[PDB]
C-alpha cells in the first residue's frame, strides 16, 4: 500500500501531505524533512525509486516540484512511478497549463483530484478522462 | 468556483516580506474568525464555508488551530455540496479527540449514508476510509459490505466502498467477518466498469493473506479478464487504455491477486494463464508502439509483476529461461531505473533450481555493474544478486570481488557485506585453507566491522576440522608480524595459537619463546576481552612448553597483571600463577588438555543478518 | 523555616 | 520552557535557598580554609507565563563565582538589571553560587586531648553556636575519632544522646535542638595498649552534621518582583514565601 | 579532475610570466588535479620553482611535492626533489622552510623504515637556529619532526632542551604542546640530577596552567595531555591541584576531564578540601558528570586511608537516594573499595543487595556477583541470589557470564554440600551451550580443576589475593609511553594509539 | 524563483 | 593535515565545502549531520570518530564550522586555526551569519586557498594579506 503522497516545492514547502497510516506530529514532520533531504540533491542520472527505512519512496520532478510516493517494500515501482504521471496529467487537464501555484489557491481542489484516484493507500482510478467526467460535471453543482 | 477572500489571504501571504510580517497577518485572521464564530450571530452557509477553509488553510501552512471544528461538523450536514466538502475535508485533515464531536461526526456520515445520493454518500465513505478511526468501524464495519453489494449501490459508491472495507479490515479486523458477503464481492471482477474491478482486485488481494480458502474463486476469473485485457484490440476499453497499453495498473494488479495463491487447481484455466503469459513476453520484445518514455515504462510494470508470478509459482521452466533472458537484456539497458530493477528482481530468480544455471550465464555483467555503476542503491542490488547467484563454482571468484567492493564500499554497509561473505566462504568450503584465509582478509580489510559472532565461527571451524590447523597456525603467525595490525586478529591468532600453537614450533621463526614474545607486544595494545584471551593463551603455553615457562611467570607475576584494576585481569593471573608454581605436571595438563570439539548448532552470523531486518 | 517576603 | 497557558485558583511562590557551609579549623581555634556552596530553587505555581526580577545583598558585601538557569538574561542592550528572567513553570534550579568572604560559622567546637604516659586519654570537647538565640538548629551529629587501638571508653554529654561505635572508631554525640549563642560539652575517657611505637597517629579531625534555618554566606532575599503584561495580577497579588537551609558539607576541625 | 587535462598547455605558460606574486596561482592549481597524465607536463616546472628570486613561489612550490607524493610517487623525478627540498630547509625566509618541513614529515608516512634519516648536529642545528626565527606554524611542524629524534648521552640531551626551553609561547596551545611532547621523550638526563632536571620541572609547570585560560576546545585538548603529563611524571603539578578545580560554568567535556586530574592531585593533605568538592559536584545537573563524581568519591577511598570511613558513608546516603544510576556507579566503585579494604566493609552487603533487583547496566551486576563471590560464606542465602542470573545466562554481556561462573565455582568451594546442581548448570551452559569458545575453555578448565582435585582448587582459586592500591582508573604504563611520544597530537586526545585509526 | 513554472511542457 | 573543512547552518544544510584530499570521500559531510548535527545527544566533545574520520567542530552563533582528517594530525594545531580562520572573517565582513556567507562565496574560497594549502596552515593577518585578497564594494550592515 502507499504509506503517504507528498509534493514538496524545491523550497521544502509541502503543497500536499496525504497520510494513508496515522502517524505522530513529530515523526510527520521527520518523514517531510526526510523525503526532502533525500530527493532534492537527486539528478535524472539518478533512479526514481529510493529505499528508505523498510519502507520505499517513489518520486518524480516536475518543475520546482516533486511528487513522492511512499509504498509498501513489495509494491510495483513503475506502476506507481506512472500512477504519478497519472495524476499530474489529471491536474494538467483539470487546470489548463497546470503550475504549482494552481495547487496552492485551489488547494482544496487538488485534494478532490487526489481522492479519486487514490483512497485507503491503494489506487481506485487509472482512467484520466473518468476523473475528469467526475470534476466538470459535479463541480458545477451548488 | 469561488472561496471568497481564500484568493485575497494567500496573495497576503506571498506579499509578505518576513518571517514575522506572515505571522501577524496570520493572528489578524485568526482573531477575525475567532470573533465571527465565538457568538458574533449565525452566518449563512457560504460564510461558514469561507471562513473554514481559510482555516484550513492556515493550518496547511503549519500554524497550529485551536478551533473551528464544532463549524466544520456544522457543514458536515448542509445539503450543498462545497459546504460539505470544506466541512469533510477539515475534519480529514483536523483530527479531534472529543467524545460529542466524535458522535455527531459519525452522525453526520450516517445521515449521509442514509441519503441515496451516491455523491453525498460519496464525501462520507472517503472520510472514514482516510482517518479509519476506531469508532467509525464500530459504526459503520457492519454496514459498509451491505453496500457494497447486494443492493444497485452506484459504480463510483462500490469503488469507494470496496476501498473503504480494505481500511475498515487493516484497522480493525475484528470487525470485517467473513459472512455472506463472500461470493458476490468475486463476481464484482466481472463488472463492466473497470473501476470497480481496479478497486474490488485490491480488496480481495489483502483478504486472501488470511483467507486463501474463502477466496479461492477468483482464481478462475482473475485469469479470464487478464486474458481477455491482453487479447483486446487498440481502441477497445477506450476509457483505461493508457499510452497505448491495455489497463496497465489493473493487469498489475490481477498479477498481484495471482501471487496470493498457488498455480490453478484446473488444467484449462492454467493453460489460458501460460498462453497469456507467453504473450506478455513477446509484446515486449514487439517495437516500441511510441517514442514517449510513459509507454516503455507502464508496459514494463506489467512485465515485471508477471515475472514475479512466474518466479512466485516455479513451475513452467520455458518462462523462467525467456524471463532470465529478458532481465539479462535490461542489465545494460541505458534507463538506471530498469537497471536497478532487473538486479532486484533476478535476485529471486536465483533461488531456483530450473533457473539457477541461466542466472549464472551473466554473472560477468553483474561483475560489471558493481564496479561500473557510479551510484550505490544499484551496486548493492548486484551484490544482493551476487551473493543469491553464489555456489560451489562461483564462490571462489564471487568472494573476491565481494572483498575488492569492501574496500571502496562506505561505512555502514561494511558490517553486513562481511556477515555475507563470511557466510558464503563457510557454506561453500572446498579446501577450508580458503576459508581461514578468506576470514583473515575481512580482518585485515574490515575488522573493525567484523561481529563477534563471525571471529567465533572461524575458531569453531578450525578446532573442528583438524587438516587446516597448521595452516591457521602459519597464516595467523604470518600475518601478526606485519605491524598495521587490527585487534580482531590478535584474538582469533591468540586462541589459535593456544591450542595450535604446537604445530609451528618446530620451525626456529616460529619457535614458542617467539610466539609469546610476539603476542606480547600486542598486550598493551589491546582492549580488557583481547588480554584475558592472551592470558589463557600464555598458560596454554606454559603447559606445552616448558622451555619458556620462566619468562611467561615473569610476566604474570609482574605488578601489573597481578594488582590489576580489572577482576577477570587479576583473578585469570592468580589461578593460572598458582597452577603454574604450585601443582603437578598432570594436574597442570589435564587441566589444559586439548579441548574436545563444538557440538554443531545454527550460525549465529545467519541469526544476525535476520536480526538486521528489524 | 518559613517567614513572610515583602 | 513555560509552554501554553498556565491555570491556577490564586497565584503565590516559594523560594528554597540551600548552602553547605565547609570548613576546616586548627586545635587552637583558626580560621583557616572555608567556603559555602550554594543554590537557588524555585517553586513558582502562576497564571499565564510571567517576567520576574529577582535581587539580593551582592558586592551588604559577599559573592565570589555564580551561574543561572538559561532562561536568565543578564543583558539587554550592556551592564544588568539583576537577575532578570522568564521563569518556567513549577520546581527549577535558579541558580548555583560559591562564597568564600565573611564566613559565619554556624558552630564552634573547641577540643581538649590529655594524655596519661600511654596507657589513658582524657577528652573534652565543647560547642558553641554562633547565630540568633532565636532560631532552631537541627540533626546535629558531631564524631571524634577513637584511636585504632582502644581498649574501651566512657562518655557522658551535658545535653543530647551519644555512644562510643568500635566499628566505626568514632564517639557520634547526637543533639536533636540547639539554639544561638548556647553552649554544651562532651567528656570522654579513652583506654589504650601500645604495640608498635612509631606510627604516630594522624589525628583525624573531628566532624559535624547540622541543619540550620539561616544562610551561612550572609546572603539573603531583598525582593522578587513578578510582572504580568497579557493578564491583569502582579507583585501584590502574589504571596511569597522563603526559605533558608543550612545543610553541613564538610565542617572539621582539630587539625 | 576531468575538467582540467584538456587545457593543460595553460598552466604551464602562467607560472613561467614576469611578476613574482602571481607566480604561485598556477604553481597550486597544477598539484590539486590529480592525473597520471598531467606528470608529462609537471615535472620542468616544479624544478624551476622551488629556486625563485622571490620566496612566495618557494613557498607554494615546497607545498607541491607533498601534492605529487600521492599519485605515481617512485620517479628518478622523485630522487631529484628529495635534494630539492632538504636544501630549502637552510632558507632564509620562514614560509619557506615550515612548508618544506610540513611536506617532508607527511612523505615520511611512506615509510620502509629509512626515511629522513636524522644526521644529528648538522641537521639538527639548522632547525634549532630556524625554530627560532620560524612562523606561528612553523614552529608547530619543526617541533613534531624533532618528537622522531633519539639523542645517545647528557650532553646531547641538555643543548637540544636548552633551546627550546624558552616555549611559554605565543600560539598558546599549538606550540606549547608540541613542545612539552619534544621536552617530554628527552627526559632521561641523570634521571633527576643535581640542577637541570629539577628546574626543567619548575619550567614546566605554568605553561600548562596558563594553558587554561585559552579557548574551550583547546582546554580540552590541553586537560586530555595534562592527563597524560601528571601520569608520566605527577611532580611537575604536585600542588596545582586547586586550579584544576571545576569552575561552574565550564563545558562538560572540560569538566570530566578536570575532574581527573583533581583524583590523581589528591593526596593525604589536600584530600578534605577535594572531597568538599565532590558532594557538590555529585548533586549537579549533567548525569555523566554526576556518574564520574560519585566514582571518584570510591577513587579517593582507595587512594588514600582514613578517609576511607568518610568516602564509604557518603556513598551510602546516596545509596539512599534510590535514583537508579547514582546506585548503579556507586555499587560499582564500592567493589573496588572491598578490594583494597577486605573484611572491613562487609556489613554493607546486607544494604546493597536490596538495590540487587533493578541493576541493569552490565557492570553494575558483575560487580554485585563477584560480591556474592568472595563473601559467599557470609551470606547465607548466596546459592539462591546467583542461581537468580542463571535464568538468563545468554541475553546477557560477555562480562557478566565470565564473572558469573568464577564466583560460582567460589561458593561451590566453600559450600560443595549444598551447591551441586548450581555449579552443574553453569559449567554445562559455559561449556556445551557457550558460543564465545573463550568462555567455552575457562568452563572446561574449572570443570576440569574441580572434578580432578579439590584440595588443589581451594588452593588455586581461593588463594589470598594482593591489594589494588590507588591505581584509580589508571592506564596501561607501557602503552602511556608511546601515547607521550604523540602528546600534541589527536591520539593524546583519544587515548588510544595511531593504530587504532588508519 | 518561478513557483510560476508550468507542470508539464 | 586537513584534509575536508565544511560549513553548515543550524538545520544541516552545507553553506560551504573544500575538500583537500585523497583519503576523505564526499559522504563524510553526511557523516558529520547524521551523527553531531542531529544527534541525539546534546552532551558530547568537540571531536568526534566516525569510521577512522576524525570531526573538529567550534560554533558561531547557529554557524557550525568543521574541520575533518584521516590522519594523526596535532589536534591543537586544527582548533587554533579555526580559531584564527574566526578572527579573519571578522575584521573582513562582521558578524558571523548565514547571511554574511552568502554574500562572500568568493571572498571564503580565496581565503580558503591563502591561508590552506594542501592541509597545511600557512599564515594569517588582517594586514600582510590586504591587497592580497580582492573583496567587493559596500559591505553588511543589515543586522
Amino acid at each position: 500500500m502507499i504509506r503517504f503522497i507528498l509534493i514538496q516545492n524545491r523550497a521544502g514547502k509541502t503543497r500536499l501531505a496525504k497520510w494513508y497510516m496515522q502517524f505522530d506530529d513529530d515523526e510527520k514532520q521527520k518523514l517531510i524533512e526526510e523525503v526532502h533531504a533525500v530527493v532534492t540533491v537527486r539528478d535524472a542520472k539518478h533512479t526514481n525509486f529510493v529505499e528508505f527505512r523498510n519502507f520505499k519512496i517513489i518520486y518524480r520532478r516536475y518543475a520546482g516540484l516533486y511528487f513522492c510516493i511512499c509504498v509498501d517494500v513489495n509494491d510495483n515501482n513503475l506502476a506507481y512511478l506512472e500512477a504519478i504521471h497519472n495524476f499530474v496529467e489529471v491536474l494538467n487537464e483539470y487546470f489548463h497549463n497546470v503550475c504549482e501555484l494552481d495547487l496552492v489557491f485551489n488547494f482544496y481542489k487538488v485534494y478532490t483530484v487526489v481522492d479519486e484516484m487514490f483512497l485507503a493507500g491503494e489506487i481506485r482510478e487509472t482512467s484520466q478522462t473518468k476523473v475528469l467526467k467526475q470534476l466538470l460535471m459535479l463541480q458545477s453543482l451548488e | 468556483d469561488g472561496m471568497r477572500g481564500l484568493a485575497v489571504f494567500i496573495s497576503d501571504i506571498r506579499n509578505c516580506k518576513s518571517k514575522e510580517a506572515e505571522i501577524k497577518r496570520i493572528n489578524k485572521e485568526l482573531a477575525n474568525i475567532r470573533s465571527k464564530f465565538k457568538g458574533d450571530k449565525a452566518l449563512d452557509g457560504y460564510s461558514k464555508k469561507k471562513y473554514v477553509c481559510k482555516l484550513l488553510f492556515i493550518f496547511l501552512l503549519g500554524h497550529d488551530i485551536d478551533f473551528g471544528h464544532m463549524e466544520a461538523v456544522n457543514l458536515l450536514s448542509s445539503n450543498r455540496y462545497t459546504e460539505k466538502q470544506i466541512g469533510y475535508l477539515f475534519i480529514s485533515v483536523l483530527v479531534n479527540s472529543n467524545s460529542e464531536l466524535i458522535r455527531l461526526i459519525n452522525n453526520a456520515i450516517k445521515n449521509d449514508l442514509a441519503s441515496r445520493n451516491p455523491t453525498f454518500m460519496g464525501l462520507a465513505l472517503h472520510c472514514i476510509a482516510n482517518v479509519g478511526s476506531r469508532e467509525m468501524a464500530e459504526a459503520f464495519a457492519g454496514e459498509i459490505p451491505k453496500i457494497l453489494v447486494a443492493g444497485d449501490t452506484m459504480d463510483s459508491v462500490k469503488q469507494s466502498a470496496a476501498l473503504c472495507l480494505l481500511r475498515l479490515y487493516r484497522t480493525s479486523p475484528d470487525l470485517v467477518p467473513m459472512g455472506d458477503w463472500t461470493s458476490r464481492v468475486v463476481h464484482l471482477l466481472n463488472d463492466q466498469h473497470l473501476g470497480v474491478v481496479t478497486a474490488a482486485t485490491s480488496l480481495i488481494t489483502t483478504l486472501a493473506q488470511k483467507n486463501p480458502e474463502e477466496f479461492k474463486t477468483s482464481v478462475s476469473l482473475a485469469v479470464s479478464r487478464l486474458s481477455r485485457i491482453v487479447t483486446s484490440a487498440s481502441t477497445d476499453l477506450q476509457d483505461y487504455t493508457y499510452y497505448f497499453v491495455p489497463a496497465p495498473w489493473l493487469s498489475v494488479k490481477l498479477l498481484r491477486l495471482l501471487q496470493c495463491y498457488p498455480p490453478p487447481e484446473d488444467p484449462a484455466v492454467r493453460g489460458r494463464l501460460t498462453e497469456c503469459l507467453e504473450t506478455i513476453l513477446n509484446k515486449a520484445q514487439e517495437p516500441p508502439k511510441s517514442k514517449k518514455v510513459q509507454h516503455s515504462n507502464a508496459k514494463n510494470a506489467v512485465l515485471f509483476e508477471a515475472i514475479s508470478l512466474i518466479i512466485h509459482h516455479d513451475s513452467e521452466p520455458n518462462l523462467l529461461v525467456r524471463a532470465c533472458n529478458q532481465l539479462g537484456q535490461f542489465l545494460q539497458h541505458r534507463e538506471t531505473n530498469l537497471r536497478y530493477l532487473a538486479l532486484e528482481s533476478m535476485c529471486t530468480l536465483a533461488s531456483s533450481e530450473f533457473s539457477h544455471e541461466a542466472v549464472k550465464t551473466h554473472i560477468e555483467t553483474v561483475i560489471n555493474a558493481l564496479k561500473t555503476e557510479r551510484d550505490v542503491s544499484v551496486r548493492q542490488r548486484a551484490v544482493d544478486l551476487l551473493y543469491a547467484m553464489c555456489d560451489r563454482s562461483n564462490a571462489q571468484q564471487i568472494v573476491a570481488e565481494m572483498l575488492s567492493y569492501l574496500e571502496t564500499a562506505d561505512y555502514s554497509i561494511r558490517e553486513e557485506i562481511v556477515l555475507k561473505v563470511a557466510i558464503l566462504a563457510e557454506k561453500y568450503a572446498v579446501d577450508y585453507t580458503w576459508y581461514v584465509d578468506t576470514i583473515l582478509n575481512l580482518i585485515r580489510i574490515a575488522g573493525d566491522y567484523v561481529s563477534e559472532e563471525v571471529w567465533y565461527r572461524v575458531i569453531q571451524i578450525v578446532i573442528n576440522r583438524d587438516d587446516v590447523q597448521g595452516y591457521a597456525a602459519k597464516t595467523v603467525f604470518e600475518a601478526l608480524q606485519a605491524p598495521a595490525c587490527h585487534e580482531n586478529l590478535v584474538k582469533v591468532g591468540g586462541y589459535i595459537l593456544g591450542e595450535f600453537g604446537n604445530l609451528i614450533a618446530g620451525d626456529p621463526r616460529s619457535s614458542p619463546l617467539i610466539q609469546f614474545n610476539l603476542l606480547h607486544s600486542k598486550f598493551h595494545l589491546c582492549s580488557v576481552p583481547t588480554r584475558a584471551l592472551l592470558l589463557s593463551t600464555y598458560i596454554k603455553f606454559v603447559n606445552l612448553f616448558p622451555e619458556v615457562k620462566a619468562t611467561i611467570q615473569d610476566v604474570l607475576r609482574s605488578d601489573s597483571q597481578l594488582k590489576n584494576a580489572d577482576v577477570e585481569l587479576q583473578q585469570r593471573a592468580v589461578e593460572y600463577l598458582r597452577l603454574s608454581t604450585v601443582a603437578s605436571t598432570d594436574i597442570l595438563a589435564t587441566v589444559l588438555e586439548e579441548m574436545p570439539p563444538f557440538p554443531e548448532r545454527e550460525s549465529s552470523i545467519l541469526a544476525k543478518l535476520k536480526k538486521k531486518k528489524g | 523555616d518559613y517567614q513572610r517576603l515583602n | 520552557w513555560r509552554r501554553e497557558g498556565i491555570k491556577y485558583r490564586r497565584n503565590e511562590l516559594f523560594l528554597d535557598v540551600l548552602e553547605s557551609v565547609n570548613l576546616l579549623m586548627s586545635p587552637q581555634g583558626q580560621v583557616l580554609s572555608a567556603h559555602v556552596s550554594g543554590r537557588v530553587v524555585m517553586k513558582s505555581y502562576l497564571s499565564g507565563m510571567p517576567e520576574c526580577k529577582f535581587g539580593m545583598n551582592d558586592k551588604s558585601i559577599a559573592i565570589d563565582d555564580c551561574t543561572f538557569h538559561q532562561c536568565v538574561r543578564l543583558s539587554k542592550f550592556d551592564s544588568e538589571r539583576s537577575i532578570s528572567f522568564i521563569p518556567p513553570d513549577g520546581e527549577f534550579e535558579l541558580m548555583r553560587y560559591r562564597t568564600t568572604k565573611d564566613i559565619i560559622l554556624p558552630f564552634r567546637v573547641i577540643p581538649l586531648v590529655r594524655e596519661v604516659g600511654r596507657t589513658k586519654l582524657e577528652v573534652k570537647v565543647v560547642i558553641k553556636s554562633n547565630f540568633k538565640p532565636s532560631l532552631l538548629a537541627q540533626k546535629i551529629e558531631v564524631r571524634i575519632p577513637t584511636p585504632l587501638n582502644t581498649s574501651g571508653v566512657q562518655v557522658i554529654c551535658m545535653k543530647g544522646k551519644a555512644k562510643y561505635k568500635a566499628s566505626e572508631n568514632a564517639i557520634v554525640w547526637k543533639i536533636k535542638r540547639m539554639a544561638g549563642m548556647k553552649e554544651s560539652q562532651i567528656s570522654a575517657e579513652i583506654e589504650l595498649l601500645p604495640t608498635n611505637d612509631k606510627k604516630k597517629w594522624a589525628r583525624p579531625p573531628i566532624s559535624m552534621n547540622f541543619e540550620v534555618p539561616f544562610a551561612p554566606s550572609g546572603l539573603k532575599v531583598r525582593y522578587l518582583k513578578v510582572f504580568e503584561p497579557k493578564l491583569n495580577y502582579s507583585d501584590h497579588d502574589v504571596i511569597k514565601w522563603v526559605r533558608y537551609i543550612g545543610r553541613s558539607g564538610i565542617y572539621e576541625t582539630r587539625c | 579532475p576531468d575538467m582540467a587535462i584538456m587545457a593543460v598547455n595553460s598552466f604551464v605558460k602562467d607560472c613561467e610570466d614576469p611578476n613574482p606574486l602571481i607566480r604561485a596561482l598556477a604553481v597550486r592549481t597544477m598539484g590539486c588535479i590529480r592525473v597520471d597524465k598531467i606528470t608529462e607536463y609537471l615535472c620542468e616546472p616544479l624544478r624551476k620553482c622551488l629556486k625563485d628570486e622571490d620566496p612566495y613561489v618557494r613557498k607554494t612550490a615546497a607545498v607541491c611535492v607533498a601534492k605529487l607524493h600521492d599519485i605515481n610517487a617512485q620517479m628518478v623525478e622523485d630522487q631529484g626533489f628529495l635534494d630539492s627540498l632538504r636544501d630549502l630547509i637552510a632558507d632564509s625566509n620562514p614560509m619557506v622552510v615550515a612548508n618544506a618541513v610540513a611536506a617532508l614529515s607527511e612523505i615520511s608516512e611512506s615509510h620502509p623504515n629509512s626515511n629522513l634519516l636524522d644526521l644529528n648536529p648538522q641537521n639538527i642545528n639548522k632547525l634549532l637556529t630556524a625554530l627560532n626565527e620560524c612562523t606561528e606554524w612553523g614552529q608547530i611542524f619543526i617541533l613534531d619532526c624533532l618528537s622522531n629524534y633519539n639523542p645517545k648521552d647528557d650532553r646531547e640531551a641538555q643543548s637540544i632542551c636548552e633551546r627550546v626551553t624558552p616555549r611559554l609561547s605565543h600560539a598558546n596551545s599549538a606550540v606549547v604542546l608540541s613542545a612539552v611532547k619534544v621536552l617530554m621523550k628527552f627526559l632521561e638526563l641523570l634521571p633527576k640530577d643535581s640542577d637541570y632536571y629539577n628546574m626543567l620541572l619548575k619550567k614546566l609547570a605554568p605553561p600548562l596552567v596558563t594553558l587554561l585560560s585559552g579557548e574551550p576546545e583547546v582546554q580540552y585538548v590541553a586537560l586530555r595531555n595534562i592527563n597524560l603529563i601528571v601520569q608520566k611524571r605527577p611532580e611537575i603539578l604536585k600542588q596545582e591541584i586547586k586550579v584544576f578545580f571545576v569552575k561552574y560554568n565550564d563545558p562538560i567535556y572540560v569538566k570530566l576531564e578536570k575532574l581527573d586530574i583533581m583524583i590523581r592531585l589528591a593526596s593525604q593533605a589536600n584530600i578534605a578540601q577535594v572531597l568538599a568538592e565532590l558532594k557538590e559536584y555529585a548533586t549537579e545537573v549533567d548525569v555523566d558528570f554526576v556518574r564520574k563524581a560519585v566514582r571518584a568519591i570510591g577513587r579517593c577511598a582507595i587512594k588514600v586511608e582514613q578517609s576511607a570511613e568518610r568516602c564509604v558513608s557518603t556513598l551510602l546516603d546516596l545509596i539512599q537516594t534510590k535514583v537508579n544510576y547514582v546506585v548503579q556507579e556507586a555499587i560499582v566503585v564500592i567493589r573496588d573499595i572491598f578490594r583494597k579494604y577486605p573484611n572491613k566493609y562487609e556489613s554493607i552487603i546486607a544494604t546493597l543487595c536490596e538495590n540487587l533487583d533493578s541493576l541493569d547496566e552490565p557492570d553494575a551486576r558483575a560487580a554485585m556477583i563477584w560480591i556474592v563471590g568472595e563473601y559467599a560464606e557470609r551470606i547465607d542465602n548466596a546459592d539462591e541470589l546467583l542461581e537468580s542470573f542463571l535464568e538468563g545466562f545468554h541475553d546477557e554481556s560477555t562480562q557478566v557470564q565470565l564473572t558469573l561462573l568464577t564466583a560460582i565455582v567460589k561458593l561451590f568451594l566453600k559450600k560443595p554440600s549444598e551447591t551441586q546442581e548450581l555449579v552443574q548448570q553453569v559449567l554445562s551452559l559455559a561449556t556445551q551451550d557457550s558460543d564465545n569458545p573463550d568462555l567455552r575453555d575457562r568452563g572446561y578448565i574449572y570443570w576440569r580443576l574441580l572434578s580432578t582435585d579439590p584440595v588443589t582448587a581451594k588452593e588455586v582459586v581461593l588463594s589470598e589475593k594482593p591489594l589494588i592500591s590507588e591505581e584509580t582508573d589508571l592506564i596501561e604504563p607501557t602503552l602511556l609511553d608511546e601515547l607521550i611520544c604523540h602528546i600534541g597530537s589527536l591520539a593524546s586526545v583519544y587515548h588510544k594509539p595511531p593504530n587504532a585509526f588508519v | 524563483m518561478s513557483q510560476i513554472k508550468r507542470l508539464l511542457s
